[PDB]
């Protein structure tokens, strides 16, 4: 009862008259609601993934995926060791994000140098062949490849790049294979000191050891901006409902609130507003092209006025900002008085 | 603002990282709204002196 | 194939000044009666733009697209078509291209024999690329179509991406503000380094009308955009005059 | 010559967490700074009358 | 007269503003 | 005042480890400096007074 | 360190699922024969 909760607030047992403030009432949710696009085919994550003619780390493949339902669930259909980190996201059964856009990178690297494939590292792969932004956002998945690139005499279809005027920017490809010239001497020959072909060969051979092994690499480079959203996750639609308290998760916006029509000018390609305090105000529905008003449930704090306790105990309610009309009847549990 | 963190929304932190790694954020983004709201509490007392 | 023309007059490119023309919506959210800070690439108020004459008069030079090209072009009779942009313009490296047809937009990336001139001449003749190399991205759409007509671009090459924003009024430049809506998102990804623009002359030699374009390049600055009651931009500022 | 001014009060929850409950379970984990600013702010109104 | 949306956008937030206990009427 | 992190020299630390960890060193360095701000400006408002 | 009660659970699995018994993690043995819990405090020791 109020008095009880004067009595928490203050930390004694006996209180005397006047106002104290206790605490704040608000409207607790009652349903729930998911709205996701409405796609239902399957990404093309096989054609990348297993690849059997696969690419080179000095001219490596890239893949756009787009338009389609992400699951990545089915990734165990390989050998163990899958060293596997996620940067800026968790991959613990986090397939419920939608995305904008995602890159599919794939290389095969040597066995040492699967740590070079990180932000904040310097190394010959690192800075020659392929380098990572700061800040980056994504995943990278490794294994081994003894069953698949092994061979007597060792495979010279794999190259990397030792030597270059500088280094790479974040995302950059180098194809060149021009000389490059050290010393002094103005070299333009085919070989000899200071005259490098910036190129060589890994030649991997079966009898080497696990250090030596080719790891065969891919990399998901994430991206979240202000768009659609083209690629998702397969989550289960729910319909809508309005005027009436409800948690949403709105292509992959979590919020709480009241959802109502609304009536501002969107523009086609608007996507959401906002408003003063920089939240989200408005939300269009990714299946019915509708904007849509978000506003919290009703809240307010509560004072209890009471005489000293040594005169009597019965108390009053005083709801601060509510107009006697909203204040809740309630059923059986939905609010935090 | 985000105060270092990697957003300055809690349910997108909480929907994209794991309990492990999420109180990282969430502990800045509470401290750096803590010491704000402190800010403002001390300026409000100076002016009603 | 392509044909040899030796009816131009040479003349140094003119100058002119862009007032408060080529502010655009940065981002896809919706803000009302609010006063907002943005830092992008926009084209800095009051600067020279480039002054191109068409009417003999015949220009279709190279001009460079270091970070993005502001492209207006006052005219009637829908002269200008479309635009070519590329690195080399050969064979050897890919180029992305844009032409409108009577009723469509046709957009396609990759290799081109290029011509020296490319044009277009009751129209029945499309003389601009010799060959059509193997070409990743395709896509068509409806058309983007005294002086009555001024037509405003914006192209923008980042992120992987190419931002197109157009605006159409009904009328040197106009002193006045009018904010561009985004049209065109399409995420190709070559340099874009120089690009060269395509008219549509016809035969009496040849007989081309009164058309002027103007070219300008955009910078990074920070602008204070101003949101009406409804989600139109009225006013904006640049913070580095 | 001013005599009074504005009296205004303030959430905690609301401000810091907002609509997330596990947001509050860590909030719970950090003192009595609510306590605190609610009785300046509280003094401070009374003062003004 | 001489003395004088952004006022719901921060009670949102849970900033509030409390009324006097005495009225301009009471004041005059 | 280092405060906690390695070095109070700033480019010394930006050219000796990764980074991951440098960005977190250079934001513990801008907070410390940040608060003797604050609290630099807080002593002059009561000592205007 | 003092403690009040140790509980060893043995049990034999595949290689694969040996990183399946710890905090945060998902497989079938952790949804359908041993759960461990997040808060879980403790040691595993796991050997061929
Ligand atoms: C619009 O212009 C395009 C661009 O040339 C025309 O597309 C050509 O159509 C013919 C006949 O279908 C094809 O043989 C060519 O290969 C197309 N060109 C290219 C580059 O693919 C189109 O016909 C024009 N008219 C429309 C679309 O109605
Ligand atoms: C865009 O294409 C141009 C080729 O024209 C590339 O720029 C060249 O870079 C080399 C290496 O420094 C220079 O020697 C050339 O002079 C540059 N070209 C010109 C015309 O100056 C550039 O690398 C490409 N952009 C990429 C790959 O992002
Ligand atoms: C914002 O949008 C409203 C709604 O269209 C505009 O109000 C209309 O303006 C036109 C143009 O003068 C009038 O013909 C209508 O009668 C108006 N409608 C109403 C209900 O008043 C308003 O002008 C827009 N604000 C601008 C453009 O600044
Ligand atoms: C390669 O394609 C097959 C075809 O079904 C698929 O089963 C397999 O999972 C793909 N490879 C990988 C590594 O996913
Ligand atoms: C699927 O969602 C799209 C989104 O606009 C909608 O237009 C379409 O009617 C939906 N189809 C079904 C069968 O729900
Ligand atoms: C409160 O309710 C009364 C009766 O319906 C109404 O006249 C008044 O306008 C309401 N006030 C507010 C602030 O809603
Ligand atoms: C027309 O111009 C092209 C452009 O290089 C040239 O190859 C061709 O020889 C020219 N035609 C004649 C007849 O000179
Ligand atoms: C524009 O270019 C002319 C030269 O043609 C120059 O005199 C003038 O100062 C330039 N304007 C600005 C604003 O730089
Ligand atoms: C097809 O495109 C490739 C670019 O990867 C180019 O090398 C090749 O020459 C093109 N084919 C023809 C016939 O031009």
């Amino acid at each position: 009862d109020p008095l009880s909760e004067t009595k928490c607030t203050l930390k004694s047992f006996t209180v005397e008259k006047g106002i104290y403030q206790t605490s704040n009432f608000r409207v607790q949710p009652t349903e729930s609601i998911v709205r996701f696009p409405n796609i239902t085919n399957l990404c093309p994550f096989d054609e990348v993934f297993n690849a059997t003619r696969f690419a080179s780390v000095y001219a490596w493949n890239r893949k756009r995926i787009s338009n389609c339902v992400a699951d990545y669930s089915v990734l165990y259909n390989l050998a163990p060791f899958f060293t596997f980190k996620c940067y800026g996201v968790s991959p613990t059964k986090l397939n419920d994000l939608c995305f904008t856009n995602v890159y599919a990178d794939s290389f095969v690297i040597r066995g040492d140098e699967v740590r070079q494939i990180a932000p904040g590292q310097t190394g010959n792969i690192a800075d020659y062949n392929y380098k990572l932004p700061d800040d980056f956002t994504g995943c990278v998945i490794a294994w081994n490849s003894n069953k698949l690139d092994s061979k007597v005499s060792g495979n010279y279809n794999y190259l990397y790049r030792l030597f270059r005027k500088s280094n790479l920017k974040p995302f950059e490809r180098d194809i060149s294979t021009e000389i490059y010239q050290a010393g002094n001497k103005p070299c333009n020959g085919v070989a000899g000191f200071n005259c490098y072909f910036p190129l060589r060969s890994y030649s991997f051979r079966p009898t080497y050891g696990v250090g030596h092994q080719p790891y065969r690499v891919v990399v998901l480079s994430f991206e979240l901006l202000h768009a659609p959203a083209t690629v998702c996750g397969p989550k289960k639609s729910t319909n809508l409902v309005k005027n009436k308290c409800v948690n949403f998760n709105f292509n992959g916006l979590k919020g709480t609130g009241v959802l109502t029509e609304s009536n501002k000018k969107f523009l086609p390609f608007q996507q959401f507003g906002r408003d003063i305090a920089d939240t989200t105000d408005a939300v269009r529905d990714p299946q019915t092209l509708e904007i849509l008003d978000i506003t919290p449930c009703s809240f307010g704090g509560v004072s209890v006025i009471t005489p000293g306790t040594n005169t009597s105990n019965q108390v009053a309610v005083l709801y601060q900002g509510v107009n006697c009309t909203e204040v809740p009847v309630a059923i059986h549990a939905d609010q935090l008085t | 603002s985000k105060f270092g963190a990697i957003s300055s929304v809690l349910n997108d932190i909480f929907s994209r990282l794991d309990p492990p790694e999420a109180e990282v954020q969430i502990d800045r983004l509470i401290t750096g709204r803590l010491q704000s709201l402190q800010t403002y509490v001390t300026q409000q007392l100076i002016r009603a002196a | 194939q392509c044909v040899n023309l030796t009816t131009r007059t040479q003349l140094p490119p003119a100058y002119t000044n862009s007032f408060t023309r080529g502010v655009y919506y940065p981002d896809k959210v919706f803000r009302s009666s609010v006063l907002h800070s943005t830092q992008d690439l926009f084209l800095p108020f009051f600067s020279n733009v480039t002054w191109f004459h068409v009417i003999k008069r015949f220009d279709n030079p190279v001009l460079p697209f270091n970070d993005g090209v502001y492209f207006a072009s006052i005219e009637k009779s829908n002269i200008i078509r479309g635009w070519i942009f590329g690195t080399t313009l050969d064979s050897k490296t890919q180029s992305l291209l844009i032409v409108n047809n009577a009723t469509n937009v046709v957009i396609k990336v990759c290799e081109f024999q290029f011509c020296n001139d490319p044009f277009l001449d009751m129209e029945s003749e499309f003389r601009v690329y010799s060959s059509a190399n193997n070409c990743t991205f395709e896509y068509v759409s409806q058309p983007f179509l005294n002086f009555k007509n001024l037509r405003e671009f914006v192209f923008k090459n980042i992120d992987g991406y190419f931002k197109i924003y157009s605006k159409h009024t009904p009328i040197d430049l106009p002193q006045g503000f009018s904010a561009l809506e985004p049209l065109v998102d399409l995420p190709i990804g070559i340099n874009i380094t120089r690009f060269q623009t395509l008219l549509a002359l016809h035969r009496s030699g040849w007989t081309a009308g009164a058309a002027a374009y103007y070219v300008g390049y955009l910078q990074p600055r920070t602008f204070l955009l101003k949101y009406n009651e409804n989600g139109t931009i009225t006013d904006a500022v640049d913070c580095a005059l | 010559l001013p005599v009074s001014m504005t009296k205004t009060s303030v959430d905690c929850t609301m401000y810091i967490c907002g609509d997330s409950t596990e947001c509050s379970n860590l909030l719970l984990q950090y003192g009595s700074f609510c306590t605190q600013l609610k009785r300046a702010l509280t003094g401070i109104a009374v003062e003004q009358d | 007269n001489k003395v004088t949306d952004l006022i719901c956008a921060q009670k949102f937030k849970g900033l509030t503003v409390l009324p006097p206990l005495l009225t301009d009427e009471m004041i005059a």
